[PDB]
């Protein structure tokens, strides 16, 4: 085909933008579970490496 | 780095293509190939090196 | 940190790297003497 792919490349971008979107609410999501372990264990103080 | 000093250095360009549909006039057409390709012209430089 | 000898930071030292070589080294060149064809 001769003609460029068209207004479907944008498509791609919108792909990529999307899935930022849901890494970071994946990452909140998991983000709080290991904080929930991790206070529920018990690690009141600051602390390096917990 | 490096440094080529003297070395005669032969850098094909490639086939600068798309390969994209190109549109033919089939309504008449010929082909005339010549000995070119083959180079066993030149009055049969093979046997004839020598005329001498 | 009671002592904060220096542990990260160092003198970088990038040494060079130079290969060459002839279209044939002078060795091979007076035995075989380049012809072009």
């Amino acid at each position: 085909t001769d003609e460029g792919p068209g207004e479907v490349v944008k498509a791609l971008t919108v792909n990529t933008n999307i899935r930022n979107s849901n890494n970071a609410v994946k990452r909140m999501l998991n983000y709080l579970a290991q904080l929930r372990e991790v206070v529920h264990n018990g690690y009141n103080r600051p602390k390096f490496g917990i | 780095t490096n440094v080529v000093t003297n070395t005669p250095i032969d850098v094909c360009k490639g086939p600068d293509v798309d390969g994209t549909a190109d549109k033919i006039n089939d309504k008449k057409i010929h082909v005339s190939q010549g000995l070119k390709e083959f180079q066993v012209a030149k009055g049969d430089r093979v046997e004839n090196e020598i005329t001498e | 940190n009671y002592n904060e000898k220096s542990q990260r930071d160092f003198r970088v030292v990038t040494i060079g790297y130079n290969l060459a070589a002839s279209r044939q080294d002078e060795f091979a060149e007076r035995i075989y003497p380049t012809t072009v064809i």
